[PDB]
Parts: C-alpha cells; structure tokens; sequence
C-alpha cells in the first residue's frame, strides 16, 4: 500500500492552507477591540463579550480543517 | 477523554433541534420574514444544520488542546541531548491559554443557545 | 500650551500646560506636547488637562470643537465647563428622569429635544 | 483501488481552501458591530440581528464545501 | 478509465477554491450595512433593499462553482 | 486518448480560480453603495445607475472564465 | 499524447487572472459611486475618469484570455 | 516532454495579471475621490494619471513577454 | 521506501504555507494599539491586557501548523 | 528531455511575484496623488519620495525577472 | 538517491513561499509607527517600546521558516 | 541524473513567488509617509530615519528567499 502511505502525508499538509483565515481571523477582531475601547467608554462588558464570542466562531474554521488533516494520519 | 467528549457534545446538540421544534408548532413559524423576494429555503445551512457545527466545535477543541500538551515528549530529547531555558518558557504560556480557553468555549455555548431560544419565541 | 476659552471665563489663557484628554465626537483623543492639525467636534464628555505631574483638573464640558493649530496650540472652545465637584447627584436624577418620561410622548421638536438631554445626563452621572 | 482510494485522501485536503474566506468572514462582520456599537447606542437587536443573520450567510460556505471533502473519504 | 477516475476526484476538490470569494463576500456587505444603519437613520426599507439584493448576487458565484464540482463525481 | 480524458477534468478545476474576483467584485460595489445613500442624498437614480452597470460589468470576469471550463468538459 | 493533454492545462491555468479584471471593475466603482454623492460631479468630470479607467482595467482580463483560447 | 511543456509555460505564467489589473484601478479610485474635493480637474491630478498608469502596466508587458515566447519560440 | 521519504520532505513545506496567518496576525494587532497609544492615555495597563491576549491567541496557528510539520520529518 | 523540460516551468512559476511589483507602483502614486490636493505638495518635497520609492518597490520585480529569463 | 534528492529541492523552494506573510508584517508595523509618529510625541518612547517588541513577533514566522528550507 | 536537474530548474521557480510580500512591503511604508509629512511637519527628520530604516528590514526576505533560488 505505497500509495495510501503517500497521499496520507501530502492530506495532513495539504490541509493546513486552512490557517491563514482562522489566525488572521483573531487579530481582526482585537485590533477593533482595542481601538474602540479607547474612544470612550465600553470596557467592562459591553464590547469586551463581543470579542470573546467572535473570536470562538473564527477559530472553529481552523479546529474543523485540523481535524481532518489528523484523521488521515492517524 | 477524546471519546467521552465527542459522544456528550452530540446529545446537548440534540436538545437544541427538539426544542426549536416544539416551539415552532403552537404559534406557527414566522422565522425569516423577507423582502419581495425568494430563494430562501435552499440556503437551510443553520437552525438544524447548526447544531452539528456548533456541537462538533467542543469536541475539535479537544483534540487540538491535547496535541499541544502531548508534543513535550518530542521537545524533551532535544533539550537534554543553545540553551534548554527556551523550552520551560514557552510551555507554561501554553499551558496558560489552554486552561484560559475552557471559558471562552464555554462562553461560546451561552451564547448560541441564548439567540436560538430568543428566535423561537419571535 | 492650551486656550480653554469659553463664553463666560478664561481657564487656559497663557500657553502653560502639558497634556490634555478632551472627549472629541470620535473618541476620547488627549492632546500631547504638539498635536497635529485635527480641529474635530467635541462631545458632551470630562475635559481633563494634566498639569504635569498629577494636578490635572477635571472640567465637564458641554459641547465644543477642540482645535489645534500647527504650532503647538490647543484651542478647546466650549459653550460651558464646569469642574466634576460642582453637580449634585441627588439634582441631577431630576432631570434625567424628567427627559426619558417626556420622549416619543408628543410632537414637533419636544420629541427630539429629550433624546438629546438624556444621553448627555447618563454620561456625566457615570463618572462621579 | 490504487488511482481511486489515492485521489479521495487528496481530494478531501484540497478542498479545505475554502475555509480562508468562511473563517475570515467571522471576523469581518464582527469588527464593524464592535467599532459601530461604541456610537451609542447599538445594543438590544438593530446592530444584534443583523451580526446573527450575517454570520449565517457567511458560515454557510465553509459548511457546505466541507461536506464535499467528507463525502470522498467516507 | 483509470486516468479519468484519479481526474474525477481531484476536480471536485480544487473547483472549490472559489469559496474564499462568495464567502467574504457575504461579510463585506454586512459589515458596510451595520456600521452605516448606525448613522441615523438607515434602517427601514433604503438601505435594508440593497442588502438583500447584494447578498444574493454575492452568493451566485459560490452556488455556481459548486455545481461543476457535484457534476464531476 | 488516455491522456486528453485525464486532462478535460482538470482543466474545469484550475480555470474556476477566477471566482474570488467576480464574488467578491459584487459585494464591493454594494458595499460603497449602501453606505452611501444614507449620506444625503444618493437614493433615486444619480447613483443608482452607476451601481446597476457597475455590477454587470463586475460580473462579466466570472461568466467569461466559466465558459472554458464548461467547454471543456 | 504529451501535446494534446498540455492543451487543457493551457488554457486552466491561464484563467487565473480574472480576479484582477473582476475586482478592478468592482473598485473604480466603489470610488465613483462614493464620490459622486459629495455635490456634484455628474456629467463628465468623473464620469469620464469612471468609463476610460474601466476600459484600462480590462484589458488584463481580455489579453490573458487570448493566450487560452488559443491553445484550446 | 519538450512540446508539453511549452503549453503549461504560457499558463503559469499568466498568474501576474492579477497586480497589473488592480493597479489600474488603485490609481483610478484615489484620482476619482481627489478630484471632487475641489478642483484638481485641468493637469495637476489627470497628468499624473496617464504617466503613473505606465508604471503599474510594466509588470504585466514584461510578464506577458515570457508567457508568449515559450509557445513560438 | 522511496515513496515514504519523498511524500515526508514535501509535507514540512507545505505546512508551511500557514506562516502567512501567523506573522501578519501579530503585525496587525501591534499597528492598531500602536496608532491607539498615541491618541493618549491608553498605555499603562487597560487597553495593554487586550494586546498582550490578543497576540497569543494569533499565534495558536503558527504552533499548531508546526507540530504537524516536524512530527512528519 | 527532462532537463529541457524544466526550464520552461522555471519561468512561468516564477513569473508569480509580479503582483507585488505591480500593485506597489500603484499604491505608492494613489497616497501621493491623494495628498497633492491638500495644498501644496507639487514642485519637489513630495515628488523626491515618489521617485525615489517607486524605485526601491521596482527593484524586487527587475531581480525576480533575471532569474527566469536565465534558463 | 534519485527520489530522494528531487524532494529536497523541492521542499526549499515551497518552504519559500512563507515570507509574504513576513515581508508585510515587517511593513504593517513601520506603516503604523511612520504615520503614528507625526502626532507627537510617540517617536522616542511610548510607541518607541512596541516598534521593536512588535518587529521581533513578526519576524520569528520567516526565521523558523527558513530553517526547515536550508535543512532539507 | 535526469532528476536531480528537473528539481533544480523547479526550485528557483517556486521559491520566487514571495516577491509579492518583498515588494509590496517597500511601498506601503512609502504610502504612509508620503501622507503624512504633508501635514505636520517636514520629511528632513522623525519620519525620515522611520522610512530608512522601516525599508531595510522588510527588504530582507527578497534578498534571503533570493539566495536559496540561485544556489539550487
């Protein structure tokens, strides 16, 4: 089986393209945070939920993509 | 713990799509209202389809917590074998987010269950 | 160096300061040694000016425009600034309360008026 | 078998690309609702349902081209 | 045909690749829509017609790149 | 023969990358258009004229790039 | 054999370029359509920048075509 | 392999097209906005147009110079 | 096993591919507190615990797509 | 045949950086376009760093260019 | 080792196409830090302290990048 | 060795695709200077040592990414 062994390794590579949306997708959502909470006045709570559940819904396009890369290896 | 966590996210992802359905049915299903226009029930990627995407977010961030915590095997004979102060460093920040993340995920499961049970009543 | 002049008194005058954070319409902007050039509305927010080291005198102004000119010069026109220590609380819940009864209750501009007067009362009521 | 079990490990890391714009969706739309929520006052539905519904729309691509990629390997 | 059933599978995967397109395009209409109904006042009907219509012929390039990817397997 | 077949699937695959241009092309004419209006006063004609050609003219990247892949397969 | 199946390939490949065409039409009429509400550049002025910039920004997507269908 | 590799080298090459077609529309878009802002009509801002659009269309004259030798000669 | 040692080597670079999420992330959340600092007074503390957060959380992907790539080599 | 047959695929491939190249020369004019018109960037000042900076922007397309057209 | 040595060649020139995402992110900083400067008085200190700290995150993507390039 | 020179042709090839971030690096910091030292203040000084050495250290991976092209 020399090649099931060979596209095994090119999948779990292959599919680790996914990252540049799901790492770049947490800087976005800080850099609004962090300039609006200087121009006055939401900082406990109010814009401060907004980053921690829009940051967990970008980062579940980089978990799902993960997952399948080490199902093929494994 | 890989195992239990994919079959108990499956079962809470289940009570969210039967009680979107007992309250559709004694006061009709408004939903979506529309503007002059159609093409809306073949984009049916969320109320049902949701549940299988939001459910399967806590088991995947399982498996990509561990493999975090399980690589220090593969670090370890490198710095016994510059200096190994690097290594101690670095893994206690990720041992840091990785505890910190249980809230945010957590946080993530109050807050898509509070916008279904809201469209429901509406 | 700022020019806090109002249509009542002179707080700045002379070029005699350090920093200064003014609420601007944008964000809550603070002047430096030599701001740049960005004459912007300021809202109803605290005008505090820091007098180097922690003498910084908190004014409330109502409403302006804080200009700045290109040769190390802030002019902070208002209508009204008053200092933080010269409003009662017990006064103050009057006339916020006054203002959220009368709104969307008639017609004209008597609508209009009382959205405006009861943001501008939470504001200064939330930094005591 | 040979040619045909090596293109479905293949096809389903390929067609993980998709996740670039469905993850960087998340945070497009909810960097606007962050800095628009600071101009008082955008809170209780308006500015709410519309980052709900939007987030649906754009979370609908990478549901979608996920299950082509899950369907050649199972 | 064991050239064009390797080619088969292989199509369907890398005809996705228009995915990234149709998907922000759904967050850039959106996030023009939020931050603009917040300027008083865009709200009822002017700015909620354009929406719904920009949303669906953004999304026609992903409805359409998918149909040669189903067609091939 | 065995050559050309493997290639007609392959070819309907790499030309469909054209999509991210003509998907996104239609949400960024919307986009400035929506956001716009509420700006007083660009509603009736004046600018709807522009933003209806505009999108035709957007969206003839992806109708042209589709026609070399549907021929060839 | 090797020259019939590099045909395909010439002309898939080539087909990347749409995103260039397709996206400039879109932000020559981002601009245009933001500008024109700012009083009052209707006839000519910007009209003619809009229709002789778009025609520039096409000729991207007609020359990368020519060198597909011509293989093809 | 020396004839089949000529046709591919026409195709790979094309991927350059993508900076000379948004090229023309960036120096478009900050010209169309500057221009209404009171008055850089007549020179000023439309010479600069014309010969900074011959900068930015370089790239893709002497990208497409490859792209077509490799198929004649 | 020559077709094990040759899909090994492409698999460490082509994880790598995932270093352009990772280095742009901690560029943008460094220019947007650095052009919010200068507004004044957003320095000590405050808005510096959302910028040191946010940096960590952008490199989860860089570390995460390198594990993969050196476990396969 | 199969070093004839690299040497075409050496410079097409490579031919990719040209979008670097090419939107950099058109982002360096739009800023200064833009700020010509806020009186008074013309003679000089800012025309010393637009020539100069398309320059530096131009230098990595003419050294991507010679490795390819060397085969 | 025929197979062997084609991989390794390859493996250094697809391990190169990682310093886009450092190439701009070395510029994302200096754009901020150049426009940031001209407000006073963030030059020699306040934003002094992040431009350096912030080009040393950025930069570790192409330098562990580029060890796993020179060393197949 | 007929493979050994196929990959050698290759590598320079796709190891050359990360002059979109080398060059595109350069005029971005260009872009933000040339807009600011318009208004407030000059281009003699401050922003001047910025533009200098801001376009230095995103230059360094064209010439590194360069280095591993030519010597495959």
């Amino acid at each position: 089986m020399q090649l099931v062994l060979a596209a095994k390794y090119i999948g779990a590579a292959i599919a680790t393209i996914g990252l540049t949306g799901a790492g770049i997708g947490i800087a976005i959502v800080f850099a609004a945070l962090i300039n609006g909470t200087s121009r006055n006045p939401s900082l406990r709570n109010t814009l401060f939920p907004f980053a921690i559940l829009g940051f967990a819904l970008s980062e579940a396009t980089g978990l799902f993509c993960l997952m399948i890369s080490f199902l093929l290896l494994y | 713990i890989y195992i239990i966590g994919i079959s108990v996210s499956l079962w809470i992802g289940l009570t969210i799509l039967g009680l979107f359905l007992n309250k559709a049915v004694f006061f009709s299903l408004f939903v979506p209202s529309g503007t002059p226009l159609p093409l809306v029930p073949v984009l049916v990627l969320i109320e049902l389809l949701s549940y299988t995407a939001r459910a399967i977010s806590l088991g995947l961030r399982l498996a990509a917590n561990t493999l975090s915590g399980h690589l220090l095997m593969s670090i370890l004979g490198n710095l016994v074998k510059i200096f190994g102060l690097i290594p101690l460093a670095g893994i206690f920040a990720i041992v840091i987010l990785e505890f910190a993340i249980a809230c945010i995920q957590a946080y993530v499961f109050a807050i898509l269950t509070s916008s279904y049970l809201k469209d429901s009543i509406y | 160096k700022v020019s806090l002049v109002a249509p009542h008194q002179a707080i700045f005058t002379n070029k005699e300061v350090s920093q200064v954070n003014l609420p601007a319409s944008s964000g809550e902007m603070g002047v430096l040694a030599n701001h740049v050039p960005t004459v912007e509305e300021l809202a109803p927010g605290v005008v505090e000016v820091i007098e180097s080291s922690g003498t910084a005198s908190k004014y409330f102004v109502s409403g302006g425009f804080a200009s700045i000119l290109p040769g190390s010069k802030l002019s902070i026109s208002t209508v009204e600034a008053h200092p933080l220590d010269a409003f009662s609380s017990e006064n103050i819940k009057s006339l916020l309360a006054e203002a959220q009864k009368n709104a969307s209750s008639a017609d004209e501009t008597v609508a209009a008026e009382a959205a405006i007067e009861i943001e501008v009362l939470e504001a200064l009521q939330a930094a005591v």
